[PDB]
């Protein structure tokens, strides 16, 4: 890893530079070195913060929310030096991480990072207040080219399958729980008692990690059928007959 | 009338969509009721019929025990409905929290004592203990069903009540709120061209100033 | 302006510091005492703070989740409450409400003018905190012990039992800091966690 | 405390209910049923049953069908959840749901 | 512009001026004219103006103030009926809702193109709203006497056994000021009080 | 934005252009590619393309009409199946729905990554809503003739004598131009016709 650390109280133009010192220092590493590169640009809000002050250091009237009107251009200078190239084994991916102003998704620097970037993880306060870390919520959560990510050589072949029995199971169970909370466990069928049994060990044991266990692909793939294990073999509706049969055994 | 009468801000916008997803949720879990009611209501209507039909055949065999009970015993009826006293049969009131509503229904309680454990001594009195028990299934089967009809209605009203507070919420309060929503974002707008307007005129006395001072050392 | 979260003086400060006691109107208009809402302040400093917890409290971190989990869920099951009443609530729920609001009346809620709670030192604050979360725990277990068994301990069964137990888990807060010093308060305390554990014994 | 049925129909079907063991008198002397003969005026029917749907002690009224025919009006103009009323068929009349008050309001039945 | 109160010209105007006539784009869309919104407007000077009508209506204090009560009980039972539908109200509150609905369509509108509206005396006017709310004062007392007993009055029965009267209440805005003389305006609503009067001893 | 057609450049466009095609995500979770909604989208453009379909393909102009009647009956059935299920609603519109599904399952859907939902020529698209429409048509007239006669028809009693006709209907989306002839399509096409015509004659 290269460090880069800008602070609070630094210079609100080397906030600025910044972001083009660490995607210049990925760019000689990628496509000069051929190294496979993961920028984590930390704060996108600090900053656009730090944008809006430099145009008001030019006299420019401010556009959007208080924003310049070229904030787009911008944080797309950021945003897209990154990417595979012809002929070169590197490769720059970008993990930005953005502080949602009033956590609101509609605001300027949320708005246009959704625009620009293919995807996006939200971390949830509700997660959080549950002692869930990380506390990030799969529900709203998408990565836009995950279907390019898993494959066949790749992952196990399973994954995406898995993934997706996941993604139904995790959402049904919160709609079963959003029922438990009108008709008492009484009223409830089995099935809507896995869903529920599903969601808590789901987040008991897939979504919790803690902050130093490592968890390779293929162990989050095998602590996914540990939780998917836990609904009759039929179902799994959204799993091929091919991949239950090798692999629903425990 | 049309909006909540909140004063635009970006603090109204926050309130506004505080509420929105507290209504929506509201939406969702009085649906849940909704739904969780219409279901025990369809399955009490399939089994009112069902109780319906057992009724009918029930009835049919005490209906001809009847006709049993006055071949060997003749006109005993005339006695059962002169000689009254005590029930053998009553019924005690019970609740139900099913589907997250209170609903009401009976109990068959038995008391012993036949109030008519002498007639048909002379003659019949083996026919009529035949009789006598084909009404008591009679009547445990009436009890059930009165169950399920006290059930019903309850039902009935419950969803009746739970559907107009869902559209109620669908048609009334999301829509205030989505209208006082779109409202507070457009003059939120409004008052982002007032600030931008400003500014550019501030902007254009400076770059007169700065001219003039420069034109006034030549 | 109106004690909203979203004001630029708010926003920039939150970018910068690492702790945030957001004080809510709707405590402070019900004159709950210090005002403070337990759902949106933070401390990033519980990272470095679990080291001298470890070391000198070793209960305490344990208790501090189990405390925002119960105030969580108390969030959810009061949510619920205003369309479905009690009808759907397990007795678990039941038990988490109960405690909730304990935690939420009898140890968040602290009064800033009265000699009681001018100050409250952290021998104190661990020690009602602890017995709070241990009464939730062993009525926890009281009552899913009895999951598809003959005989249900429900929350009412409980809370009849208990009541000297809530009653003294309510007092634990006039406990004088000054004429009552640690090792006193930590003894009657001791004695409530006996207390509680010998209450409980009865229905187990 | 309990309550208990009460029965408005001809002499047999009563007679069936009262060996069924059905039948108690009130403190007033008054019964829990009506015998209904077939010269019997609509207001002995109809005062019966609006006396019985709003008594204290009676949970559940049996109605002939012929008879909860007769008085129709006032059947289905009976709203009430609790005090239950059956509609019951007899041995020279018609079956167990011609009519019904309840079967007709529902919306899921065809 | 945009029928938006909160415009600056509105905002300032307001400021100033003691009488506020606020037009309601959604009364003048049903063609309820005058548009004026009741609930919105306002007088200061009618403090100023009770010393005036003492000397000619003494009458006048009451049933104005009498009128307001009746619009607003309307106001606030409709917050309610706009969720549940005409279904729960008591019979009261039906009354008050079909008197507030008179008062709407026949005293607070007024048809301005038409001989009979083109101008309203001020004598039709406390005649008109006192034969409403005497019927609204009748009505209620009616109901609130006979609900104490089995012999209950309800708004239907009003209703129906008096529904010469709520047609001859309607009627009393064609009155032509021009050929029906105040005289002759002022016998035919005491006809009307008379009939009310004669009509509610029959239903006691 | 999140679906929002309100933002000025995508109302400005939906106001310009003469055509939109409203691609669906509930339609792509469920694969129903192309995906594109047949209630939101619209095409303005039909009075100046009558002149082509009028010369070129006559019969068109009537099927794209019923083919939209029968879709919008699907989206206004749906809520009576909902709220009474779809065993409770009339004949006409239990095959009303049948063909509603028929369109939306083999004519509307079409898997592009196939050999035969490849391309699909204009002549096999007339071809097969034909074979659908005329199906309706004669289903339509075998129930509504003999409604409310001694000896009836229902959904159940056509699927019975004619399940065959169902199936074919069914297999003309797999029928490719590149193997088959366009003669020999429109051959096949003529045959479903004359087969559908002679079935329903064992009914009618």
């Amino acid at each position: 890893v290269c460090l880069f650390l800008n602070l609070a109280n630094d210079p609100t133009i080397e906030r600025i530079i910044t972001p083009r010192l660490a995607l210049t220092t990925a760019e000689f590493l990628a496509y000069q070195c051929e190294k496979h590169v993961l920028v984590i640009l930390t704060d996108m809000s600090s900053y656009a913060e730090a944008l809006r002050e430099v145009s008001a250091a030019r006299e420019e009237v401010p556009g959007r929310r208080g924003f310049p009107g070229y904030m787009y251009t911008d944080l797309a200078t950021i945003y897209e030096r990154a990417g595979r190239v012809e002929g070169r084994n590197g490769s720059i991916t970008q993990i930005p991480i953005l502080t949602m102003p009033n956590d609101d998704i509609t605001h300027p620097i949320p708005d246009l990072t959704g625009y620009i970037t293919e995807g996006q993880i939200y971390v949830d306060r509700q997660l959080h207040n549950r002692q869930i870390y990380p506390p990030i919520n799969v529900l709203p959560s998408l990565s836009r080219l995950m279907k390019s990510a898993i494959g066949e050589g790749m992952t196990r072949k399973d994954h995406a399958d898995v993934s997706n029995q996941l993604y139904a199971c995790y959402a049904i169970g919160k709609d079963v729980q959003a029922m438990k909370a009108v008709v008492g466990e009484e009223a409830l069928t089995s099935d809507d008692l896995l869903y529920l049994e599903f969601l808590q060990k789901f987040e008991k044991n897939f979504i919790t990690q803690g902050p130093y266990e490592n968890r390779t692909v293929y162990e989050t793939l095998d602590i996914g059928w540990q939780l998917l294990r836990i609904f009759p073999k039929e179902m799994l509706k959204r799993i091929p007959q091919s991949t239950l049969s090798e692999f629903y055994p425990r | 009338k049309d909006r909540i009468e909140i004063f635009p801000s970006r603090m109204a916008q926050t309130i506004m969509k505080a509420r929105l997803k507290g209504a929506q949720t509201g939406r969702n879990l009085l649906k849940k009721k909704s739904d969780a009611l219409t279901l025990r209501f369809r399955q009490i209507l399939k089994k009112i019929i069902e109780t319906k039909m057992l009724m009918g055949e029930v009835m049919r065999e005490a209906a001809f025990s009847l006709a049993e009970a006055k071949f060997t015993a003749g006109d005993f009826s005339t006695t059962v409905i002169q000689n009254v006293n005590k029930a053998q049969v009553k019924i005690r009131a019970k609740k139900d929290n099913v589907a997250g509503v209170t609903l009401p229904v009976f109990e068959h309680y038995h008391e012993g004592t036949d109030s008519y454990e002498l007639t048909g001594l002379a003659r019949g009195g083996e026919q009529l203990a035949k009789l006598k028990r084909n009404y008591a299934k009679a009547v445990e089967l009436l009890v059930e069903l009165a169950s399920l009809q006290t059930s019903f209605v309850t039902l009935d009203e419950a969803i009746k009540i739970t559907n107009r507070r869902v559209n109620a919420i669908e048609h009334v309060i999301i829509p205030r709120i989505e209208r006082t929503l779109a409202y507070i974002i457009t003059e939120l707008d409004e008052r982002e061209r007032e600030e931008f307007y400003r500014l550019k005129k501030i902007q254009e006395k400076k770059k007169i100033i700065k001219e003039k001072s420069e034109k006034d050392l030549e | 302006p109106g004690g909203d979260f979203s004001d630029p003086v708010t926003s920039a400060t939150l970018g910068i510091v690492q702790v945030f006691w957001g004080l809510d109107k709707k405590l402070a208009q019900r004159k709950h005492f210090p005002s403070v809402n337990w759902l949106i302040s933070y401390s990033k400093y519980m990272r470095a703070l679990d080291e001298y917890y470890d070391k000198h409290f070793t209960e305490f971190v344990p208790l501090r989740t189990k405390a925002k989990e119960i105030l969580q869920e108390e969030e959810d099951l009061a949510e619920i409450v205003q369309l479905v009443g009690k009808a759907s609530l397990a007795e678990t729920d039941k038990i988490t409400l109960e405690v909730a609001k304990l935690i939420k009346d009898d140890f968040l809620q602290q009064n800033g003018y009265t000699p009681y709670d001018r100050f409250c030192p952290f021998y104190k604050t661990v020690g009602m905190l602890s017995n709070m979360i241990s009464f939730y725990d062993m009525a926890r277990r009281a009552v899913e012990t009895t999951a598809q068994s003959d005989n249900k301990i429900t929350w009412s069964i409980i809370r009849e039992h208990m009541g000297e137990i809530l009653y003294k888990l309510s007092s634990m807060k006039f406990k004088d800091p000054v004429k009552d010093g640690e090792a006193k308060i930590k003894a009657d305390y001791a004695q409530l966690l006996e207390d509680m554990q010998n209450a409980f014994r009865s229905l187990e | 405390r309990g309550k208990l049925i009460a029965v408005i129909g001809d002499e047999d079907t009563v007679t069936g209910f009262l060996l069924g063991g059905i039948g108690e008198l009130n403190k007033n002397r008054h019964p829990n049923f009506l015998v209904v003969e077939k010269d019997t005026t609509i207001n002995e029917i109809e005062d019966t049953f609006r006396q019985f749907l709003n008594r204290d002690d009676i949970g559940i009224i049996l109605i002939n069908q012929y008879i909860a025919e007769m008085v129709r009006h006032a059947l289905d103009a009976h709203q009430r959840s609790i005090p239950a009323v059956l509609e019951i068929p007899s041995k020279e009349h018609p079956y167990d749901a011609a009519k019904d008050s309840i079967l007709r309001r529902a919306k899921g039945m065809f």
